[PDB]
C-alpha cells in the first residue's frame, strides 16, 4: 500500500465503515470488497511504515485494529529480512504508542500488545529479542505509581503469557518465574496498604487475575528456582491473607481461591522428599482452616473452597495426609463434614429454586468425590453417618426430608420436559452415589436398617396409593422420587461397578454379615427373602433377619409392588424411571449376590451362603424371579425404550456366565419366552429392533448351556428351527418377485434379518463354526433377496447390515476356508448391489440419504473384511465395484468420507504392490481420490493421503504428479505442517530429482528482489545437501525441512 | 391393506409413517417425557414421499400410528403416448395409465427416449397414488 | 427502539455451528457438511414475557483457511457462543483459544460454551470435565443440533444476563 496518497487511508476507513455497518444493510459484494481491501492490505510487502502512518493519523478504531494486525502478520512474515534494531524500534514504537494513549480503544490496545507479544516470542524463536528487556520495561512501568500505567504493564504481561502458550518450556522455566515474582510482589504491596482507591482496587483485580493465570499455567517445571518460588510459606500466607481482604468482592474472591486451589494442587517432582509435602500440606491445612472457621462461606466462595479441599485430599498421598498433626487432621475432617452437609442442603435448595447458576451442586459434588477418595478399624463412622443422613434427608420428600422444601413447601414448579438425551440420575450422579455408598458401607450398622425402614415404609405407601388410584397426584410422584433415590443409594451401597472385572461383595458388607450371623435365624431370613409380596413386619420373628438380605428383600418388595401393578391394568400409573431403577438394581444383584463362589472370599457368612450359594435353592428362586420380572417388563413396557433395553440387558446378564445360564434354561418361563418370541405374538412384536436383537442374542446364548441331547434338539428346534422354516417357506411361496412388496412378506423378511443380527451378536469363541454354519445359508439366500428387493432401500440396507454383523463378530474366530466362503458371499452381494445401483438416478425424498447409509455399511463390511487368496484382493474387487457410486456430494457426508479414505489409504499403505496391478479406471479413480484428499477436504483426510504416498513411492506418472502437489503443500503455502508430509516430500524428492530441480529452479527464477533469492537459494541448497540421493537419509532431511520451514515459512 | 397400524414406539428411524394424511419417510424421531416419571411421547417428522413437503406430529408412545404400505416396481419404457408413459412389466403386461413426471426427470425420460436407449423406470405406488421416481440405464 | 444484541458464534470447523443456527431457523437438519466462508449473520427472534429480543448471530468460520477476518468480526460483539464437538477432543482443546480471542477483542461479555453432538454414542469429552462455567459471565450447556436439544438454553441465559432479569423466560408468540 502506498504511503501518503489519500486513497489508501480512505479505502481502509470506508472499508471499516462498511464492515461495521449493520450487516442487513450492506450487500455481500460490498462486504467481500471491504474485507478484501483489509486482507490484501495485510498481505502487502513491508507495510510497517504504512501501518505506522495509519496508527498515527487514522481516527477509526477498526482501521487501527487492522493496522496492528498488519504489523503483527508482517513482522513474522518478513522476520528474516528485518534487522534487530528496526524490529526493536518497532516494538518500542508499539509500546510507547499504546502508553501515550491511555484513552485508546480497548481492542486496539490489546491488538497492539498482541503485536508486541508476537514480536517478543518470534524473537525467542530465533534468540533475537530476549524477554528480559520487556521485563525491565514492565518493571519500570510498575515502579511508577500511576494505576493506568500499572494496568498497562499487567496487560503486557498477560499478552506475553497468552502468546507463549522448546520455546514454551524455556519460557516456562525462566521468564514465567520472573512474571510470577513480579505479580507476587505487586500483590504483597497491595495487601499491605489499607483502603485502596477506585483505580488501585482495579489494579489489584488485574494483578490478582494475572497471578491466577500464572499459577494455572500448564505444567510448571520442577526446578529449585520454582521450588524456592512456590514452597516458600510467605506465598501461601500471602494468597490466604489476600483472599481474606477482598473476600466480599465475589469476583476477586474467586481469583484468590483459584490461586489457593492451584497452590494446593502441587504434586510433581517439585517436592524433593516426602517430608516437605507434610510441612506444605500441614501449613496449608492450617491457613485453610483458620480462614474458613472465621468466615461465612457465601455463594461465590463455595466452589473455590470445595475445590481446595478436594485438591488437598486427592492430590497428596494418604501417607502424607496421615503425617500431619492428629488434631489438625481431625479439624480438617470435621470441617469437611460440616461443609459437606451445608453444601448438600444448599444444593438441594438450588434444585427446587431452579436457579440458573448451580454453585452448591458443583461444590457438594467435589466434596463427595473427595470423601470417596479419602475413605477408599472405624474412624470416619460418625462423619459417615452425618453425611449419609444429610444425603438421605436432602433426597427425601416433604414429610421426612428437605428435598422439595423451600422453607415454604412449594414443591418446585411445573414438570420440566426431559429429553431422551438427558442422562439418568444413576449416571449423572454416579460419583456422588458411589461416595454415599462407601460412607454407607463403613457405617453400615446404622445405614442399612435406615434404608430398609425407609424402603418398607415407601413400599407400603405405594401399595396403598396404587390401590387408592383405582377408586394427591403430586404425592405419587414425590413417592416415586423417594423410592428412586433409595434404590440408587442401596444399589451403590451393596455392590460396585468395576465394569471390567467380576464384582465382589464389598468387604464391609460381608464382615457385617459374618459378625452378626449368630444373631439371625436363617429360616426367618429365607422367609423374608422368599416372600416379597407380603409385608416384612408381619412374619414370625422378622427382627432376627440378616440386615443385608432384608435390604435386598426391601428392593425386591418394590419389584413385587411393580409386578402386581402390572398384573392389573395399572401399568399406566407406574413410573418407568422406577422400573429402570429396579431393573438396574436386579442387574447389579445378579452379578454379586447370585451363585457366590466361595473361592473368591476368605470367609462367607452362613446367611449369605445358604441363601445365595452355588447349589442352594435360594439362587434357583432368585433367578426365576428375575426371569418373571423380565417377562412382565417385556410384556407391558414396550413404549419405554430405556426400560425395555435395560430389561433385555438384565436377561443377557442372566444368561452370560454359564453358571447362571445352566439354571435359567431349566425355567418354563425361558422356554415359553422362546416360543412367544418365535411366534411373533402381539405383546412382544411391539418391541423395537435393538430390543428384539438383544432378546435373540440372549436365547442363542442360552442354547449353549448344560443340556442333555433330548432338550438340546428340543431347544435348537424350538429357537432356530422356526427361523429356518418360516424364512425358507416365505422365499418358496411360489413368489420370485411379485409377492415380496406386500407387508405380510416384507415384515417377515425384516423380522428374520433382525433375528440373524441377534444371532451374529451372540457370537463367542465356542459359538463360531456352529453359528457361522447356521448363518452362511441365510447369507446365500440374502444374495437372491438382494436381487429381489432392488428398489426396497430399507431391506437392502438391512441385508448389508447382517453381512456387516456376521463379518464383524465372527471373522476373527474363523479359519481360512470359512473366511473364504464369507469372502465369496460378500463379493457376490457387492456384485449384485453394484449391478442394480450402477447407473440409477433418483429424484428426491432423501435418496442421497439412503445411498449414504448403504455405502456406509458397505465400507464397514470391506473394513471388517480387511480385519483378518491374498486376503486383500477381494477388498480391491469391492472398492472397484462401489467406487463409481462415490459421488462428490456423498463425500460431503463426513462419516462416509472418513471411512472411505481410511479404507483406501489403509489399502495403499499396507499391500501397495497390488495398486499398479489394478485396471485403468480403478487406478485413475484412486489417484484422483488421493489428489482430492490432499488438496481439499479434511486435515485428517489429507494426512491419511500423505501417509499413503510414502509406501506408494516404491504408474510413475501419478507419482510424479504428486511431487508438484506436495511441493505446493509446503514450499508454496492445505497449510498443515506434518511429519508425514515431510516424509512423503522426502521420498518424492529423492525419487524424481529432475522435476524437483525443475520446480525449485522455476521458483527461484520467478522471484522479485534478490534479497529473497539469496536466502531461498541457501535454503534449497541446504535441502539438497541433506537429501543427497530413508532412515539416516531422511532423518536429517526432516530436521533440514524443519529449519527450512522455520527460515522459509515467513517468505510467503 | 393400504396402511397397517403399528405402535409409535416401534417406528423405525429409517422407515415410513402416515403424517397428517400423507405417506412420509421419517427423517427425525425423538422421544421425551413430561416429568421425570412421565411416560414417553414421540416427536415424529417426515417428508411426503410424493410431494416432498415436511409434515411433523407429536404423539405419545404406545399409541398406534398408521404406516403406509410402500411398493416400488421396475418397468422397461417402451412408449410415450401424448404424455402417458407406456411401461412394460417383466410379465409381459403393458400399462399406459401413468403420466410423465415433471421436472428434470421427465426431461431425462424424453431425451433418453428420443435417443433410443433402453430405459428402466421405477414407479412408486404408496396409498392411492402412483408415480415414476427412478431411472436406470445401461 | 428494537431490543437486539450481537452474538458471535465461534468454534472449530465442523462442530455444528451452521447446523445449530439453521435448525434454530428453518427446522431442517442437514447431514452434509459445507464449510462456512467468513461469516453469515442470521437474525433470531425470541418472544419473552418482557417482549421480543433479537440475536443477530454471526455464524463464523471454523477453518483458518476460510477464517476471513476472524477476530475482526468480534468487534462490538455483545455476547458469544463457543462450540466444540464432544466426540472430537481436539475441538475441546482449542476452546481456550477462542475464549482468548473473544476476551481480547471484547472483554467481559457473557459467553456460553456448547458441547455439541451429544447424540453420538462414543462421547470423548465428559460433561463433568468442564471448568469453564466457573465465572459470573460464563456458562456451559450440553446441546445436540440434530435432536433440537437445549437449543434455547444459551439464548435464554444470555438474554437474562444482557437484560439483567433472571425472571425472564421464553414464551410462545
Ligand atoms: N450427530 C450430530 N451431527 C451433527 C450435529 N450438528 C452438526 N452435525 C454434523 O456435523 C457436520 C458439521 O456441521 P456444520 O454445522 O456444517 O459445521 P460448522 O459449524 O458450520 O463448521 P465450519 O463452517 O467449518 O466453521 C455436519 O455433517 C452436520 O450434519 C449434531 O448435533 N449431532
Ligand atoms: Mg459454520
Amino acid at each position: 500500500a502506498a504511503l501518503g496518497p489519500p486513497e489508501v487511508i480512505a479505502q481502509l476507513e470506508n472499508a471499516a465503515k462498511v464492515l461495521m455497518a449493520p450487516p442487513s444493510m450492506v450487500s455481500n459484494e460490498q462486504r467481500q470488497h471491504a474485507e478484501h481491501i483489509f486482507l490484501s492490505f495485510r498481505k502487502s510487502k513491508s507495510p510497517f511504515a504504512v501501518c505506522r502512518h495509519i496508527l498515527e493519523t487514522s481516527k477509526v478504531d477498526y482501521v487501527l485494529f487492522q493496522a496492528a494486525t498488519a504489523i503483527m502478520e508482517a513482522v513474522v512474515r518478513e522476520w528474516v529480512l528485518l534487522e534487530k534494531g528496526s524490529i526493536e524500534s518497532l516494538r518500542t514504537f508499539l509500546l510507547t504508542y499504546v502508553l501515550q494513549r491511555p484513552n485508546l480503544q480497548k481492542y486496539v490496545r490489546e491488538q497492539i500488545l498482541l503485536a508486541v507479544a508476537v514480536i517478543v516470542k518470534r524473537g525467542s524463536l530465533d534468540k533475537s529479542i530476549d524477554c528480559k528487556s520487556i521485563f525491565h520495561e514492565v518493571s519500570q512501568l510498575i515502579s511508577s505509581g500511576n494505576p493506568t500505567v500499572q494496568t498497562l504493564a499487567c496487560s503486557i504481561l498477560t499478552a506475553l503469557l497468552s502468546e507463549f502458550s522448546n520455546c514454551k518450556r524455556v519460557f516456562q522455566e525462566e521468564d514465567l518465574r520472573q512474571i510470577f515474582m513480579l505479580t507476587v510482589g505487586v500483590l504483597q504491596e497491595f495487601s499491605r496498604r489499607e483502603n485502596l482507591s477506585a483505580q488501585m482496587s482495579s489494579v489489584f483485580q488485574r494483578y490478582l487475575a494475572l497471578a491466577n493465570q500464572v499459577l494455572s499455567w500448564n505444567f510448571l517445571p520442577p526446578t529449585e528456582s520454582w521450588r524456592e518460588a512456590l514452597l516458600d510459606s510467605r506465598v501461601m500466607e500471602l494468597f490466604f491473607t489476600v483472599h481474606r481482604k477482598i473476600r466480599e468482592d465475589s469476583d476477586m474472591a474467586q481469583d484468590s481461591l483459584q490461586c489457593l486451589a492451584q497452590l494446593a494442587s502441587l504434586h510433581g517432582p517439585i517436592f524433593p522428599d516426602e517430608g516437605s509435602q507434610v510441612d506444605y500440606l500441614a501449613h496449608f491445612i492450617e491457613g485453610l482452616l483458620n480462614t474458613i472457621n472465621g468466615i461465612e462461606i457465601e455463594d461465590s466462595e463455595a466452589v473455590g473452597i470445595s475445590s481446595i479441599i478436594s485438591n488437598l485430599i486427592t492430590v497428596f498421598p494418604r501417607n502424607v495426609l496421615t503425617a500431619i498433626p492428629s488434631e489438625l487432621f481431625s479439624s480438617f475432617v470435621n470441617c469437611l463434614t460440616h461443609l459437606t452437609c451445608s453444601f448438600g442442603r444448599s444444593a438441594a435448595l438450588e434444585e427446587v429454586l431452579d436457579k440458573d447458576d448451580m454453585v452448591y451442586m458443583e461444590a457438594y459434588d467435589k466434596l463427595l468425590e473427595s470423601w470417596l477418595t479419602l475413605v477408599r478399624k472405624g474412624f470416619f463412622t460418625q462423619h459417615a453417618v452425618q453425611v449419609f443422613n444429610s444425603y438421605i434427608q436432602c433426597h427425601l420428600a416433604a414429610p421426612d426430608g428437605t428435598r422439595n422444601l423451600t422453607a415454604n413447601g412449594v414443591a418446585s414448579r411445573e414438570e420440566e420436559e426431559i429429553s431422551e438425551l438427558q442422562e439418568d440420575d444413576r449416571d449423572q450422579f454416579s460419583d456422588q452415589l458411589a461416595s454415599v455408598g462407601m460412607l454407607g458401607r463403613i457405617a453400615a450398622e446404622h445405614c442399612m436398617p435406615l434404608l430398609t425402614s425407609l424402603l418398607e415404609e415407601r413400599v407400603t405407601r405405594l401399595h396403598g396409593q396404587l390401590q387408592r388410584h383405582q377408586q394427591d397426584n403430586k404425592m405419587l410422584d414425590d413417592l416415586y422420587e423417594d423410592i428412586h433415590w433409595l434404590i440408587l443409594v442401596t444399589g451403590y451401597l451393596l455392590a460396585d461397578d468395576t465394569q471390567g472385572e467380576t464384582p465382589l461383595i464389598p468387604p464391609e458388607i460381608m464382615e457385617y454379615s459374618i459378625k452378626h450371623s449368630s444373631e439371625v435365624d436363617i429360616n426367618t431370613t429365607l422367609q423374608i427373602l422368599g416372600s416379597p409380596g407380603e409385608k416384612a413386619s408381619s412374619i414370625p420373628g422378622y427382627s432376627r433377619t440378616d440386615s443385608v438380605i432384608r435390604l435386598l428383600s426391601a428392593v425386591l418388595r418394590v419389584s413385587e409392588v411393580e409386578s402386581r401393578a402390572i398384573r392389573a391394568d395399572l401399568t399406566h400409573l407406574l413410573s418407568p424411571q422406577m422400573g429402570k431403577d429396579i431393573v438396574w438394581f436386579l442387574k447389579r444383584w445378579a452379578k454379586t449376590y447370585l451363585l457366590v463362589d466361595e473361592k473368591l472370599y476368605d470367609q462367607i457368612s452362613l446367611p449369605l451362603s445358604t441363601a445365595f450359594g452355588a447349589d442352594t435353592e435360594g439362587s434357583q428362586w432368585i433367578i426365576g424371579y428375575l426371569l418373571q420380572k423380565v417377562i412382565s417388563n417385556l410384556s407391558v413396557w414396550s413404549s419405554e425404550q430405556d426400560l425395555a433395553n435395560d430389561t433385555v440387558q438384565l436377561l443377557v446378564t442372566l444368561v452370560e456366565r454359564r453358571e447362571r445360564a445352566n439354571l435359567v434354561i431349566q425355567c418354563e418361563n425361558w422356554w415359553n419366552l422362546a416360543k412367544q418370541f418365535a411366534s411373533r405374538s402381539p405383546p412382544l412384536n411391539f418391541l423395537s429392533s435393538p430390543v428384539q436383537r438383544t432378546l435373540m442374542k440372549a436365547l442363542v446364548l442360552g442354547g449353549f448351556a448344560h443340556m442333555d441331547t433330548e432338550t438340546k434338539q428340543q431347544y435348537w428346534t424350538e429357537v432356530l428351527q422356526p427361523l429356518q422354516q418360516r424364512f425358507l417357506r416365505v422365499i418358496n411361496q411360489e413368489n420370485f418377485q411379485q409377492m415380496c412388496q406386500q407387508e405380510e412378506v416384507k415384515q417377515e423378511i425384516t423380522a428374520t434379518l433382525e433375528a440373524l443380527c441377534g444371532i451374529a451378536e451372540a457370537t463367542q469363541i465356542d459359538n463360531v463354526a456352529i453359528l457361522f454354519n447356521f448363518l452362511m445359508d441365510f447369507l446365500n439366500n440374502c444374495i437372491g433377496l438382494m436381487e429381489v428387493y432392488k428398489n426396497t432401500p430399507e431391506t437392502v440396507n438391512l441385508i448389508i447390515e447382517v453381512f456387516v454383523e456376521v463379518a464383524h463378530k465372527q471373522i476373527c474366530y474363523l479359519g481360512e476356508s470359512k473366511a473364504m466362503h464369507l469372502y465369496e458371499a460378500c463379493l457376490t452381494l457387492l456384485q449384485v448391489y453394484s449391478k442394480n445401483n450402477l447407473g440409477r438416478q433418483r429424484i428426491d425424498v432423501t435418496a442421497e440419504e439412503e445411498q449414504y447409509q448403504d455405502l456406509l455399511l458397505i465400507m464397514e463390511l470391506l473394513t471388517n473384511l480387511l480385519s483378518k487368496v491374498s486376503a486383500a484382493d477381494v477388498v480391491l474387487y469391492g472398492v472397484n465395484l462401489i467406487l463409481p457410486l462415490m459421488s462428490q456430494d456423498l463425500l460431503k457426508f463426513p462419516t462416509l468420507c472418513n471411512q472411505y479414505y481410511k479404507l483406501i489409504t489403509f489399502i495403499c499403505e499396507i499391500f501397495p504392490e497390488k495398486i499398479p496391478q489394478l485396471p485403468e479406471d480403478l487406478f485413475k479413480s484412486l489417484m484422483y481420490s488421493l489428489e482430492l484428499g490432499m488438496t481439499s477436504m479434511s486435515s485428517e483426510v489429507c494426512q491419511l493421503c500423505l501417509e499413503a504416498l510414502t509406501p506408494l513411492a516404491e504408474l510413475f506418472l501419478a507419482t510424479r504428479h504428486f511431487l508438484k502437489l506436495v511441493f505446493d503443500m509446503l514450499v508454496l503455502q492445505n497449510t498443515e505442517m506434518t511429519t508425514a508430509a515431510g516424509e512423503a516430500f522426502y521420498t518424492l524428492v529423492c525419487l524424481y530429482q529432475a522435476e524437483y530441480s525443475e520446480l525449485v529452479e522455476t521458483l527461484l527464477s520467478s522471484q522479485q528482489d534478490p534479497v529473497i533469492y539469496q536466502r531461498l537459494a541457501d535454503a534449497f541448497n541446504k535441502l539438497t545437501a541433506s537429501s543427497t540421493p530413508d532412515r539416516k537419509q531422511k532423518m536429517a532431511f526432516l530436521k533440514s525441512l524443519e529449519e527450512f520451514m522455520a527460515n522459509v515459512g515467513g517468505l510467503l | 391393506s393400504a396402511t397397517f397400524p403399528m405402535q409409535c414406539s416401534a417406528l423405525r428411524k429409517n422407515g415410513f409413517v402416515v403424517l397428517k394424511g400423507r405417506p412420509c419417510k421419517i427423517v427425525e424421531m425423538s422421544t421425551s417425557k413430561t416429568g421425570k416419571h412421565g411416560h414417553a411421547k414421540v416427536h415424529l417428522v417426515g417428508i411426503d414421499i410424493f410431494t416432498g413437503k415436511k409434515y411433523e406430529d407429536i404423539c405419545p408412545s404406545t399409541h398406534n400410528m398408521d404406516v403406509p404400505n410402500i411398493k416400488r416396481n421396475d418397468f422397461q419404457l417402451i412408449g410415450i403416448q401424448d404424455g402417458y408413459l407406456s411401461l412394460l412389466q417383466d410379465s409381459g403386461e403393458v400399462r399406459e395409465d401413468l403420466r410423465l413426471p415433471e421436472g428434470d426427470l421427465g426431461k431425462e425420460i424424453e431425451q433418453k427416449y428420443d435417443c433410443g436407449e433402453e430405459i428402466l423406470i421405477t414407479v412408486l405406488s404408496a396409498m392411492t397414488e402412483e408415480a415414476a421416481v427412478a431411472i436406470k440405464a445401461m | 427502539p428494537q431490543v437486539q444484541f450481537k452474538l458471535v458464534l465461534v468454534g472449530d470447523g465442523g462442530t455444528g455451528k451452521t447446523t445449530f443456527v439453521k435448525r434454530h431457523l428453518t427446522g431442517e437438519f442437514e447431514k452434509k457438511y459445507v464449510a462456512t466462508l467468513g461469516v453469515e449473520v442470521h437474525p433470531l427472534v425470541f418472544h419473552t414475557n418482557r417482549g421480543p429480543i433479537k440475536f443477530n448471530v454471526w455464524d463464523t468460520a471454523g477453518l483458518e483457511k476460510f477464517g476471513g477476518l476472524r477476530d475482526g468480526y468480534y468487534i462490538q460483539a455483545q455476547c458469544a457462543i463457543i462450540m466444540f464437538d464432544v466426540t472430537s477432543r481436539v475441538t475441546y482443546k482449542n476452546v481456550p483459544n477462542w475464549h482468548r480471542d473473544l476476551v481480547r477483542v471484547c472483554e467481559n461479555i457473557p459467553i456460553v460454551l456448547c458441547g455439541n453432538k451429544v447424540d453420538i454414542k462414543d462421547r470423548k469429552v465428559k460433561a463433568k470435565s468442564i471448568v469453564f462455567h466457573r465465572k459470573k459471565n460464563l456458562q456451559y450447556y450440553d446441546i445436540s443440533a440434530k435432536s433440537n436439544y437445549n437449543f434455547e438454553k444459551p439464548f435464554l441465559w444470555l438474554a437474562r444476563k444482557l437484560i439483567g432479569d433472571p425472571n425472564l423466560e421464553f414464551v410462545a408468540m
